[PDB]
């Protein structure tokens, strides 16, 4: 499920921003 | 409302015009714990002596500031908070500097970050995310009236108050301007397309990105995630999203508008400005001027046992605040 796969991402930790 | 926003701009002007300057000293906060840290700064719990206030003491490195080149995003953001005063706006109570760093008092909102609290439920509920992005709709017509862009909407920067309404925060890359801007700037989930292409945008990218923030809080994922930026950047050009089964019709068709690729017609950013927006199907329930009063039952009142209670945060690791005996960056903060 789209659900398992994004708990199982590397991306549900706090987002850090990009500029650069 | 052109009513109570003509009055609004007023007030924001005369302080936008001679911003308020060393207004305090860390000498007269007391030091309690870390709540979140940053490439060039850090955020801490402090106690005021003289009153036994709690706030949040956001500080800054200012040679890290100059080496990330974020020199004029910073005092963008200073100069803005110290103008501002909206419900759903987290308050800037003092602001200084001294030899080493930049730090800025704001109230302390103990309840913690919706991050926080959205992960560890899954998803919230239709009625749910209607609440809180209703006051996140009111803060945007607020900002944008006074020709600010916000750029910096996500979970992580939205904390949760004693009375369960939102708290908006980290102003880092707020900007006043009239006409179009360029900056690469933002998070990668929540990127509009203008900005990822690199073509000169305005404030309809946060109308976008209320799009993937109310996706985000109703589907418990946002509507484009992947392990490399790059990938998330092509989901979002694509003109494709895909919606959880749950999903209301409405819900289907305010997200439709609001992550629209096609700048010239997303929601937000047409001729009736946000109106599109606050008179939308799945808002017809919403009693804006109700929100805006807070005299709306919150969905949730997060827990504390007392003020400086800080379990609602994460931990984070520890360190030490110096200050050099030479002043570092003078003339390129001289402002501040
Ligand atoms: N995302 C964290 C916290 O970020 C911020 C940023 N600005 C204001 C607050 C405000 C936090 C807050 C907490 C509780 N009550 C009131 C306000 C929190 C780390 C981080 C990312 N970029 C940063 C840039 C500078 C310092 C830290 C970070």
């Amino acid at each position: 499920t789209t659900y398992a796969d994004f708990i199982a991402s590397g991306r549900t930790g706090r987002r850090n921003a990009i500029h650069d | 409302v052109k009513e109570f926003l003509a009055k609004a701009k007023e007030d924001f002007l005369k302080k936008w015009e001679n911003p308020a300057q060393n207004t305090a000293h860390l000498d007269q906060f007391e030091r309690i714990k870390t709540l979140g840290t940053g490439s060039f700064g850090r955020v801490m719990l402090v106690k005021h002596m003289e009153t036994g206030n709690h706030y949040a003491m956001k500080i800054l490195d200012k040679q890290k500031v100059v080496k990330l080149k974020q020199i004029e995003h910073t005092l963008n953001e200073k100069r803005i908070l110290q103008a501002v005063n909206f419900p759903f706006l987290v308050k800037l109570e003092f602001s200084f500097k001294d030899n080493s760093n930049l730090y800025m008092v704001m109230e302390y909102v103990p309840g913690g970050e919706m991050f926080s609290h959205l992960r560890r439920i899954g998803r919230f509920s239709e009625p749910h995310a209607r609440f809180y992005a209703a006051q996140i709709v009111l803060t945007f017509e607020y900002l944008h009236s006074l020709d600010l862009i916000y750029r910096d909407l996500k979970p992580e920067n939205l904390l949760i108050d004693q009375q369960g309404y939102i708290q908006v925060t980290d102003f880092g890359f707020a900007k006043r301007v009239k006409g179009r801007t360029w900056t690469l700037c933002g998070t990668p989930e929540y990127l509009a397309p203008e900005i990822i292409l690199s073509k000169g945008y305005n404030k309809a990218v946060d109308w976008w990105a209320l799009g993937v923030l109310i996706y985000e809080m109703a589907a418990g994922y946002p509507p484009f995630f992947a392990d490399q930026p790059i990938q998330i950047y092509e989901k979002i050009v694509s003109g494709k999203v895909r919606f959880p089964s749950h999903f209301s019709s409405d819900l289907k068709d305010l997200l439709r508008n609001l992550l629209q690729v096609d700048l010239t017609k997303r929601f937000g950013n047409l001729k009736n400005g946000v109106n599109d927006i606050k008179n939308h199907k799945w808002f017809a329930t919403t009693d804006w001027i109700a929100i805006y009063q807070r005299k709306v039952e919150a969905p949730f009142i997060p827990k504390f046992k007392g003020p400086g209670d800080t379990s609602n945060f994460d931990d984070y690791e520890e360190e030490e605040i110096r200050v050099s005996i030479n002043e570092k960056c003078g003339k390129e903060f001289s402002e501040f």
